[PDB]
């Protein structure tokens, strides 16, 4: 479908944009999941909100200054929490001369400047802010309520994992970054850029994710010895030049305001914002995710890490494997090429 | 408990 495993972009119609899980199944039947990341441009008629001028008083409770130490393309990020502030105050600092986007011509140049100054002048990132900018009237691709099998966690156990089953807002500025990682429980994720400067992504094909983990393990021996899944700490930055040097397949894409970005199970990604902007994100699942969720390597060196019991999914969608699973005898091996079963509708 | 926690990573 997509032998190159290259990042794909789709342009659904309003008729296709209405059923979320169905469209995901469609793009997967086109090989979108292979790259581990895909872009989805919503129809021109679609708008999640009428205007984004009524949020200047929105509070960003825990802003973080992103300190970075490293060399030769390998870095570690330490997020320092700063005093709360409103979007208004954040916008002013974001656009200020000291934190504003540098002058440039092409992306390649800005990308070079990012990797060149990422350890200098630590930026502030209004990350992981509970909330949504979606008008409660929109029923298409509403991040606050996608209606995927992931809801079983809340509807069945009455448990709310913020950012995972609830919306998160991200207010970034030039040079703010998100480290290499896969979603918690290796779930899917949806990212919409409400407004502002772009956001660039780097993604590694799921079928090659293990070799990125091994490369990471090598670069950071101590962190690996202390936690098999240390990358879930979201503190590891790795330049594309390093990735290419060690033979790790990958691709890059720049998201623009008004565009959706979808990450798939076990799809490693990382990136940065070109300037002041706002994005909403949350996780979601499909029947294909279940297996990834069952075999997901977790982090236990820390408290409060996202943990989801796979029992309700195995019992419901894999009843004929439940008894063997509970016994810890399930030997299922995942084939990262296969699209989710719901895609069989578009296979004929 | 078996299920829980939150996406927001630990901050320094
Ligand atoms: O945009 C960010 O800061 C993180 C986005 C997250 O990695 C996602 O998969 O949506
Ligand atoms: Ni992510
Ligand atoms: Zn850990």
């Amino acid at each position: 479908l997509n032998p190159s495993a290259r990042i794909m972009t789709f342009y659904p119609t309003m008729e296709e944009f209405r059923n979320f899980s169905r469209y995901i199944a469609y793009i997967e039947s086109q090989g979108a999941h292979r790259a581990g990341l895909a872009k989805v441009v919503p129809p021109k008629e679609w708008k999640p909100r009428a205007s984004y001028d009524d949020i200047d008083d929105l509070v960003i409770p825990a802003p973080i200054q992103q300190l970075v130490t490293g060399q030769s393309g390998l870095f570690t990020q330490y997020n320092i929490q700063k005093k709360a502030m409103t979007v208004r105050e954040f916008r002013k600092i974001a656009n200020s001369d000291k934190y504003c986007t540098p002058r440039y011509s092409e992306f390649e140049e800005l990308e070079r400047k990012y990797w060149k100054n990422l350890t200098f002048n630590p930026p502030i990132y209004g990350a992981d802010v509970n909330g949504t900018l979606y008008e409660k009237h929109v029923d298409e691709w509403n991040i606050g309520r996608l209606r995927t099998i992931l809801d079983l966690v809340e509807k069945e156990s009455g448990i709310t994992i913020e950012g995972v089953n609830t919306p998160y807002l991200y207010f970034g500025m030039w040079k703010t970054s998100f480290a290499w990682h896969t979603e918690d429980m290796d779930l899917y994720s949806i990212n919409y850029l409400h407004f502002g400067e772009p956001k660039s992504w780097y993604s590694v094909p799921p079928e090659h994710g293990k070799r990125l983990e091994r490369l990471a393990k090598g670069f950071f021996p101590g962190s690996a010895q202390s936690c098999e899944a240390f990358l879930r700490h979201k503190m590891t930055l790795i330049s594309p030049l390093m990735l290419k040097k060690y033979g790790i397949p990958f691709d890059k894409v720049t998201q623009e305001a008004g565009e959706f970005m979808i990450t798939f199970p076990y799809g490693y990604h990382a990136g940065f914002n070109h300037g002041f902007n706002c994005a909403e994100s949350t996780n979601f699942a499909t029947r294909r995710w279940i297996e990834y969720g069952k075999q997901a390597v977790l982090c236990s060196c820390r408290k409060d890490m996202v943990k989801i019991s796979m029992d309700v999914f195995v019992r419901k969608f894999q009843p004929e494997r439940y008894k063997l699973w509970k016994a810890g005898k399930d030997n299922t091996v995942i084939d990262h090429t296969l699209p989710t079963p719901e895609a069989a509708e578009f296979l004929k | 408990p078996a299920t829980g926690g939150v996406k927001k990573p630990h901050r320094y």
